[PDB]
């Protein structure tokens, strides 16, 4: 049958060893139409895709060739929902079968019931909460001194706190942690007497410490008493420990029984909340509890597979439903604009955008047409944008030589023989992005090239003395995680990787001892994402790949602090801005019901 | 009884205590479980009706 034609698959590569066992078992003897249809599932799950519909499988256009063999099995029967919902392995969600078609989507039952809880908790379970809109408005016109104009993070904090389940979007340096800490002051102002439990959260230590120092900067701007200074929240976890993940097994100490103990949680930098931790979220949570998630439609962790806020604000485009722009007028004392059409009234209402911040230009024209993103990148130069044309490899190499300009105070500092502490915070004043993994430009591509370029140059000779390096995977017991920075020096007692903690006090670690590492001379734009750096440069191939997105560009240019620049041909880099990422997750096609 | 999961929050020589009480129905602590009796189950019961009578919950507490 088609089990010895998928064996050929492992040695191919395409599939892996799970997909390949997962479709012999829970397909069984049946047509090798629901075979190989478990077997692409079970890829797509495992590379983070949600859902895997009809359309794409039957279309020869797709990849993994194994697929034509399916034309000498399924003998073009044309249906695929006839075939697929006749065995046992597919039902339409009524029997307790594996793999559930509704929508024209085949996937798990897994995904099928973390999608099912995540777009019926925005739909439903969700109340207005009312509380009187002269007082409210009394508050926000304290907190927002001009009220000439109508202010996007007055909207912000009206809809947050109207609405028990809210998400605030907008773009980085947009002020989004400050209009977080008028949410705040403003939610323990309103109730003096109830209890106010705030809780912060992060889906990584990074942006966690990120999220407590730039509220509190934010928060003592505002006056408050002894009382609302007591109710002010103390540190940010990382959303594992708040949920009480343990390192070896996968149980949650809260779940469905325990319920987090809270009034209000906010959520830094949504993006990076996959499907599977949306939905184990959500049965956490109280019914008294409000939650506030923060986070940019256009990063890419919104849009990659498995992601939740991509669909979510893919909505907010449309606007405020007919009502909520009058009942948000009453409130912030402006014209709130109604959007057209009536769509989805729940998720809509509780969406708002915020408009308001060179990198905030070009970021703004990535969205329209290329012929603002051209014009921008040009003219004026902004002194935060740079342009290179790079289409020989003469150009090539000269894109590495800025890019040993940019690590030029980074790569002395090594050679200075400073303390790791200094060239930690170093390491984040530049950084290099790079849209494929593999290939010329790649990070398989870079890293040998860069490597290589500093072996034809002296500056560091080759584990080599002060070589940054950044970890792969989580590590719960060194309490480092994927997605930081370590150097590595000699102090004198011995040749040493040392990292730092969020309490300041450094941390040495053996070479032999962590977990992953890797050359972090380049990054991956995804694993960038929450991260600071002052200079960065991104490199994007001359081939035309699909690769190449739109909010892979995005995280690359919101990536950098101030300084930024690139290199990239003008045909691939705005050809590429045209092209966006494709959600294949049937959330937005249930807000449409 | 039908009963609803309640918060606890206690001020007992100057410290606080906090933690939740599940399924607590009006007549008081109801608790179920399917193992021999011994005192370390009694001294469990004892310190969750404690905790219990501590804020209002007028009622008994069985096990």
């Amino acid at each position: 049958k088609l089990q010895k034609q998928l064996l050929e698959a492992v040695e191919h590569k395409q599939l892996r060893p799970l997909d390949v066992q997962f479709a012999l078992t829970v397909a069984g003897d049946e047509h090798p139409a629901v075979t190989l249809a478990a077997a692409l599932l079970s890829h797509d799950a495992g590379e983070g895709h949600v859902c895997l519909p009809l359309s794409r499988l039957e279309n020869n256009e797709a990849s993994h060739p194994l697929l034509a063999t399916c034309v000498s099995e399924i003998g073009e029967l044309q249906n695929w929902e006839e075939c697929l919902l006749a065995s046992q392995a597919v039902s339409r969600g009524d029997e307790p079968t594996p793999m559930i078609l509704c929508g024209d989507r085949l996937y798990l039952n897994r995904m099928w019931c973390n999608e099912r809880t995540v777009a019926r908790f925005f739909n439903e379970v969700n109340h207005a909460i009312e509380v009187d809109e002269a007082l409210l408005a009394q508050t926000l016109d304290k907190l927002f001194p001009v009220s000439d104009e109508i202010n996007w993070q007055k909207v912000a904090a009206a809809v947050a706190l109207t609405r028990r389940i809210s998400v605030i979007s907008g773009g980085p340096g947009t002020g989004k942690t400050t209009t977080v800490a008028k949410l705040l002051a403003a939610l323990i102002q309103m109730a003096d007497g109830e209890r106010c439990r705030i809780r912060l959260a992060a889906p990584t230590g990074k942006a966690a410490a990120r999220l407590t120092e730039s509220l509190g900067k934010a928060l003592r701007q505002l006056p408050l008493t002894d009382e609302q200074k007591k109710r002010i929240p103390e540190d940010a976890s990382t959303l594992h420990r708040l949920l009480g993940a343990q390192p070896g097994s996968q149980r949650l100490r809260h779940h469905a029984g325990n319920p987090l103990h809270l009034d209000v949680l906010v959520v830094d930098e949504a993006s990076m909340i996959d499907l599977p931790m949306m939905s184990r979220l959500i049965d956490a949570l109280p019914d008294h509890a409000r939650v506030i998630f923060l986070g940019d439609r256009d990063q890419l962790a919104s849009v990659e597979a498995g992601a939740v806020l991509g669909d979510i604000c893919a909505y907010a485009n449309a606007g405020f439903t007919a009502e909520r722009a009058r009942q948000l007028s009453r409130l912030t004392g402006t014209h709130v604009p109604a959007g057209t059409g009536t769509e989805a009234a729940s998720l809509r209402d509780s969406l708002c955008l915020l408009q308001k911040s060179g990198i905030g230009q070009l970021a703004a024209a990535i969205n329209r047409g290329d012929k603002t993103a051209v014009k921008t990148v040009f003219q004026q130069d902004f002194t935060d944008i740079e342009k290179r044309l790079l289409q020989s490899g003469e150009d090539y190499i000269a894109m590495l030589e800025e890019a040993l300009a940019g690590y030029g105070r980074y790569l002395d500092l090594l050679q200075a023989r400073a303390e790791p502490d200094l060239i930690i915070q170093a390491f984040n004043e530049y950084q290099l992005l790079c849209a494929l993994r593999e290939g010329p430009f790649g990070v398989a591509g870079l890293n040998e090239r860069i490597e290589q370029f500093m072996q034809q140059k002296r500056k560091i000779h080759r584990w080599y003395e002060g070589r940054p390096v950044m970890i792969a995977r989580n590590d719960s017991a060194l309490g480092l995680f994927n997605g930081d920075i370590g150097i590595a020096l000699d102090r004198g007692q011995g040749t040493r990787v040392w990292f730092a903690m969020p309490d300041g006090n450094i941390k040495s670690v053996q070479p032999s001892r962590l977990p992953e590492h890797e050359t972090t001379w380049a990054m991956t734009v995804h694993k960038s994402q929450g991260s600071e750096f002052d200079h960065a440069a991104l490199i994007l191939p001359s081939q035309r790949t699909p690769v190449v997105t739109r909010e892979l560009v995005y995280t690359a240019v919101t990536r950098a602090r101030r300084r930024l620049s690139l290199y990239a041909d003008e045909r691939i880099l705005s050809a590429a801005i045209a092209t966006r990422t494709e959600r294949r997750s049937g959330l937005a096609a249930l807000f449409s019901s | 009884q039908p009963g609803q999961s309640m918060e606890i929050d206690l001020a007992c020589n100057g410290v606080q205590i906090t933690g939740w009480l599940p399924q607590v129905q009006p007549d008081g602590l109801l608790r179920w479980r399917p193992s021999l009796l011994s005192v370390a189950q009694g001294m469990q019961l004892w310190l969750e009706h404690l905790v219990y009578c501590a804020s209002g919950g007028n009622g008994e507490s069985r096990l």
